[PDB]
């Protein structure tokens, strides 16, 4: 039960500066300096001759890969 | 002690070839030696 | 590098550090945006009753129908009030959605020789069994049916 | 007063023709969160979803242009700049990211938040983007720079909304301690705490000409001056359940999504509720999936973009050849307390 | 490369209990299961209703 | 009847632990199977 | 009780007259917003700049005092700091909990049980420390066993 | 190959499995001195379950399982599933009712 | 390093050394080269202890 | 490499997927699935 | 067959992961038993 | 561990660890050893209590 | 489809219909180049 998150303000009003310590993070560093602006007898022979849904594991795509990952 | 894997075969193939392995090879800027013996490790090798 | 050792000598290592979504605490993260927003959801439906009490019996609920989920048996409470089932069930199916879009999307790189973490292996085997056998269970019932 | 009530059936507010459904997109592959039109020129418009990526979509014929990939968790708000080239998206994973499109790649990040955002906003005139979510705080960006140069202090819930307006108030915001603050930045405080809606106010929207902002409780829709902390009007959105989106048209049509998935549409200068639609879902899909989780009307104002908790994106038109005759509203019936 | 096998232990432990002390707490154990968890006074106690 | 998957990287594979008294009598129904089968010429020249 | 709350703040504006406008601010009125507070965000942007102990980073960037009578005069200087030096030696991590804020309080202004009664949670997969098919054959499957039962009686006679 | 349930093993799976339910069957093994995991699962789902049906018969469960045991020529699990009973039970019930038909 | 140009800027003209001789806190002199050179070792070592 | 496998002539691919016509015809598909995603066919000609 | 080229490779893949691949000559053992068993299996088909 | 010792099925083996106690007992003092054999006289097996009987009396 | 029904347009879509590497707002150049 977390039940709540931290504040951030607490953090804030702490006096360390208004900045960090002095910490310089390679993150903050400068970079993009510059603003954009927009302007037959062998036939014979034989006995028995002649939606997109919305689930995942209910679908296509799900039973061709549980038909080829599991062999 | 169920589970995990003996490091006796390790440590006896290890020793087995340590005049290879821990060769005096090429000179590093120093070398350490180990405490209470006079003998130079040449790596930082735990087995050995 | 020495301007930031240097500083955390006389000043302290701050105790605000916020630390990132890596991949090490990215279920544990997932957790708690899950949590907090069914709980939202459902004080909202309540009119003027309590937040304290009955806050945590709702998420074991939760908790429950997604082991419920996970084994492919039926999640019925018998006195629950409809609407507090609903959100529940559009929560189960949103996580199960993610749940197993991702085990498609490692087995994938397992295939094609990505490298792949041991623990994230075996964890895939467990995901792709679980989803195998309810193609199963599903196959067998509609041959009864 | 009631003399003053008397005469309130002599306004009779003005008609506005009923919306109607166009085309249903599909192509998420989790809940549809987030959704901006192009400001320029309605070429396109972009939705981030549930399964972290962000897609663009043509809005003429509904074809998928590409896909943005870039966050670990849910994406959950997005911005584009009238000014720049930038599109601005927030994630659940803490993140703030800036997308130069001409590249279609990130280009800053913005660091600093504590735990997962759920709103960014782009100010009309300075180069200062907004964002707030689970921190209780919102935190103004400098673009160029990324730092954040200020940051409010106020609400005591997590914050759900924030929009941005050219004058004082700079900045107003909405969270779930049933608050609305209006700030002033400059002094770092707040202008005016509007207290009347009674549980967490998830949406807000500014009106695009009058000056106003509206603001979505469960059951409870209020509208706003936005000089003083005044209640303009408050709507005939009782039974209506909890609301997740507001919209609002240069026609003077505000629209209310809901989680019932029911669309209701509002006249903005009486209140009165003159539609109410109901989606179908999809096949396959749960009765709690029927919902509409975002909105946007394009620039023109006669189609309405919804995304929605079935994976789907949505877009209503209105009835051209359905003239005032035979299409009246909900009966105006304004009851009493 | 030992870290690959994933198996830990905790430092200052005595290892596995014997066999006559898992044996006393089993039948401690199902005692109160029977029970229904009920304590029994003793005869010399001097003496809450049980059932 | 027990079933476990086996880590093949391409597939997975199921494997099926039957219970152990259970398995002498069908090893034996197996072996008595395919002798008489064999003895009286069950199955043609084909199959493999 | 009198000075905070009044009635004319329940009520909404527009429910008299619908056709009451509120209006743009204008383009002068935020001209004067969009200077000024743009000459506020610079001056914090330079001042966080040129406390980072970049020189690399700052690129991108009076008397004022009368005594409390004016009795004497005040002339304030900064001094030059050693650049080897710890800059702001007072500075150091530490927490600080903060009072409340001194402006006072806003006016808030604003069957069914056995409804919404929740069951407990009982678990079949954990225990907590404390308080410890309907449908019938289809007709394919009748009508299958009665042919292979009429084709296996033929055969044999 | 014994197997031998005592009446007081019976009544120590009961209060065992009412409390750690009916997944947890390792915890229900570590109350039982003489029996495995996979023994405690079993004789809950066939004989101690007080949701199972172990009554007499009427006769039309027995027109009803001398239909299915024709259709289903020896399907015992299948079976068991459509008239709501234990398999074993059914399975017995079937050779007495045909031995009911003998000289 | 031909396919790949890393271009100066204009801005930059700051100079650590031409900054730094503004303060009271530096001041110059002349010395020969190993003595600078012997001075660096006894002042780094100094500042690592 | 192309110039040994079977070569794609009308004469003889019509007759490749006349074969296997002829037999995933004689099997009713209740009992397998004969696919033509799962089957090869090799022609012998003037032309292969 | 390229089918039992990728079975090789998760076989290999198998031995690198499995307990007791950190035992030098386990591991080294079952690259033994992998390799005779396909050398002896296929033969001549390694060839080309 | 002579106290594990004492569930052998050998009869010199747990003989000879019962000698032992006495032993440790006369060199570090008897209560030491007096309250881990008082300790095992609680478990349910025969051949552990009388084992520890005997050596109570081997230390007294 | 018929969840719909009639004046409806229902479409999947799996594909970008356009490559990834376009603008998605076109570089405005305010002069003609011809280097
Ligand atoms: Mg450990």
């Amino acid at each position: 039960t977390s039940h709540r998150p931290q504040l951030e303000a607490r953090s804030g009003a702490k006096a360390a500066a208004y900045t960090p310590t002095g910490i310089e993070h390679a993150r903050l560093l400068p970079g993009h300096t510059t603003l954009k602006y927009r302007k037959r007898s062998w036939r014979k022979g034989t006995a028995f001759g002649r939606g997109y849904i919305n689930d995942m594991t209910k679908s296509e795509y799900h039973q061709e890969f549980l038909h080829k990952h599991v062999r | 002690q169920r589970t995990g894997l003996s490091q006796i075969p390790n440590r006896r193939f290890t020793l087995w070839w340590s005049p290879t392995i821990n060769r005096a090879n090429v000179y590093v800027g120093f070398l350490v030696q180990l405490d209470l013996t006079g003998i130079f490790l040449h790596g930082k090798i735990p087995t050995l | 590098y020495i301007g930031n050792l240097i500083t955390r000598q006389f000043e302290g290592r701050s105790n605000e550090i916020v630390k990132t979504t890596t991949k090490q605490r990215l279920d544990a993260y997932y957790d708690l945006e899950l949590r907090n927003s069914v709980m939202d959801d459902i004080l909202e439906m309540m009119p003027e009753s309590i937040r304290q009490k009955k806050a945590r019996t709702i998420l074991q609920h939760l908790s429950e129908a997604w082991r419920c989920w996970k084994a492919n048996i039926p999640w019925d409470v018998p006195g629950m009030p409809a609407p507090i089932k609903k959100i529940i069930e559009r929560y189960i199916k949103s996580k199960a959605d993610a749940w197993v879009s991702a085990a498609h999307y490692n087995r994938e790189r397992i295939k094609r020789g990505a490298h792949v973490e041991k623990t994230m292996v075996k964890k895939n085997l467990g995901r792709l069994t679980r989803l195998w056998i309810k193609n199963e269970q599903e196959r067998q019932r509609q041959i009864q049916k | 007063i009631v003399n003053r009530y008397e005469k309130l059936l002599s306004q009779r507010p003005e008609w506005h023709a009923p919306w109607k459904l166009s085309r249903v997109i599909n192509g998420h592959l989790g809940w549809v969160r987030c959704v901006a039109i192009d400001p320029v020129d309605n070429e396109w418009f972009i939705t981030g979803s549930n399964d972290t990526t962000m897609k663009v979509w043509d809005l003429a014929t509904g074809k998928l242009k590409t896909t943005l990939a870039g966050h670990v968790m849910t994406v959950r708000d997005v911005a584009v700049s009238d000014r720049h080239p930038y599109l601005f998206s927030v994630s659940e994973d803490k993140t703030v990211k800036c997308w130069d499109l001409e590249k279609n790649q990130i280009i800053r990040d913005y660091y600093g938040h504590l735990s997962g955002v759920r709103t960014v906003s782009i100010h009309p005139t300075l180069d200062l983007i907004a964002t707030a979510g689970r921190d209780s705080v919102i935190k103004l960006w400098d673009m160029r720079t990324r730092i954040p140069v200020i940051t409010l202090v106020g609400h005591k819930g997590p914050i759900n909304q924030v929009q941005c307006t050219p004058v004082d108030p700079q900045v107003v915001s909405s969270s779930t301690d049933a608050t609305v603050r209006l700030w002033d930045v400059v002094a770092g405080k707040t202008m005016k705490v509007l207290t009347h809606h009674k549980r967490s106010v998830r949406a807000t929207a500014l009106h695009p000409k009058e000056f106003s902002v509206a603001s979505a409780c469960t059951d409870d829709i209020r509208s706003w001056g936005l000089a003083e902390g005044s209640l303009l009007t408050n709507f005939e959105s009782e039974k209506t359940g909890i609301i997740n989106t507001l919209s609002i048209n240069q026609d003077d049509v505000l629209f209310a999504g809901g989680d019932n998935g029911v669309l209701s549409f509002y006249d903005y200068k009486s209140g009165h509720k003159y539609q109410s639609l109901a989606t179908r879902e999809m096949v396959g899909s749960l009765e709690g999936e029927r919902s509409v989780l975002c909105s946007t009307f394009d620039k023109t104002g006669l189609r309405l973009i919804t995304g929605e908790a079935d994976k789907s994106i949505k877009i209503w038109k209105q009835d051209e050849t359905a003239t005032k005759e035979s299409e009246p509203g909900l009966a105006w019936n304004p009851n009493l307390s | 490369m030992n870290y690959l096998e994933g198996v830990g232990s905790k430092k200052g432990g005595g290892g596995i209990a014997s066999e006559s002390q898992f044996n006393l707490q089993r039948r401690k154990e199902v005692e109160s299961l029977l029970s229904k968890g009920e304590n029994v006074p003793y005869t010399f106690q001097d003496e809450q209703v049980r059932s | 009847v027990d079933i476990t998957m086996m880590e093949n990287y391409q597939n997975i594979s199921p494997v099926y632990s039957v219970d152990p008294l259970e398995k002498i009598t069908d090893a034996y129904l197996d072996q008595y199977l395919w002798y008489e089968a064999d003895q009286r010429k069950l199955f043609p020249n084909w199959i493999k | 009780i009198a000075k905070n709350v009044k009635l004319d703040d329940f009520i909404p504006k527009r429910q008299s007259n619908f056709e009451l406008s509120v209006p743009l601010p204008t383009k002068a009125e935020i001209q004067e917003c969009t200077a000024r507070t743009k000459s506020y965000i610079q001056r914090l942007v330079n001042a966080k700049l040129a406390n980072s102990n970049n020189r690399a980073s700052s690129r991108y960037v009076a008397p004022a005092n009368l005594l409390l009578n004016n009795s004497h005069h005040i002339e304030v200087v900064s001094k030059q700091m050693d650049p080897l030096l710890p800059r702001f030696v007072g500075k150091k991590a530490r927490k600080v909990v903060a009072p409340t804020e001194n402006d006072e309080v806003v006016p808030v202004l604003h069957a069914d049980p056995n409804e919404w009664k929740i069951p407990a949670a009982v678990s079949n997969w954990k225990n907590p420390n404390g308080y410890t098919e309907n449908n019938t054959i289809n007709d394919g499957f009748m009508k299958l066993s009665e042919a292979l039962e009429n084709a296996d009686k033929k055969a044999r006679q | 190959k014994g197997g031998v349930w005592t009446n007081v093993e019976d009544q120590i799976l009961k209060a065992a499995v009412q409390k750690y339910g009916t997944h947890q069957w390792s915890k229900v093994a570590s109350l039982l001195q003489k029996k495995t995991a996979r023994q405690s699962e079993l004789r809950w789902n066939e004989y101690l379950n007080p949701k199972l049906n172990f009554t007499e018969f009427s006769k039309e469960e027995d027109a009803q399982l001398l239909d299915l045991a024709r259709e289903l020529p020896n399907q015992w699990r299948t079976i068991a599933d459509m008239m709501a009973r234990p398999a074993q039970v059914c399975v017995e019930r079937y050779n007495r009712l045909l031995e009911s038909e003998d000289s | 390093n031909e396919l790949h140009p890393t271009l100066p800027t204009n801005h930059n003209k700051t100079k650590l050394l031409k900054s730094l001789k503004n303060t009271k806190y530096f001041q110059q002199t002349t010395i020969d080269w190993v003595e600078a050179g012997l001075q660096l070792c006894r002042q780094g070592h100094n500042m690592l202890n | 490499p192309k110039d040994s496998r079977m070569r794609l002539i009308r004469q003889d691919v019509n007759l490749g997927r006349a074969v296997f016509w002829e037999i995933q015809s004689r099997v009713p598909t209740s009992l397998t699935s004969i696919k033509w995603e799962n089957a090869f066919v090799s022609v012998y000609s003037k032309n292969n | 067959s390229e089918e039992e080229i990728k079975k090789f490779d998760s076989r290999i893949r198998g031995i690198l992961m499995a307990s007791g691949s950190t035992t030098f000559t386990k591991v080294a053992a079952k690259w033994n038993t992998s390799l005779i068993s396909l050398f002896t299996y296929f033969r001549e088909a390694i060839v080309a | 561990e002579l106290l594990e010792l004492l569930k052998s099925t050998n009869k010199e083996i747990r003989r000879s660890a019962n000698a032992t106690f006495g032993f440790i007992a006369e060199a570090i003092g008897p209560h030491d050893v007096l309250v881990a054999l008082l300790n095992n006289l609680k478990v349910q097996e025969r051949q552990l209590r009388v084992c520890t009987a005997v050596a109570i009396g081997i230390v007294a | 489809e018929h969840p719909y029904g009639k004046e409806v347009e229902v479409l999947m879509e799996t594909k970008n219909t356009q490559s990834p590497q376009t603008p998605l707002v076109e570089p405005v150049t305010e002069r003609t180049k011809l280097q």
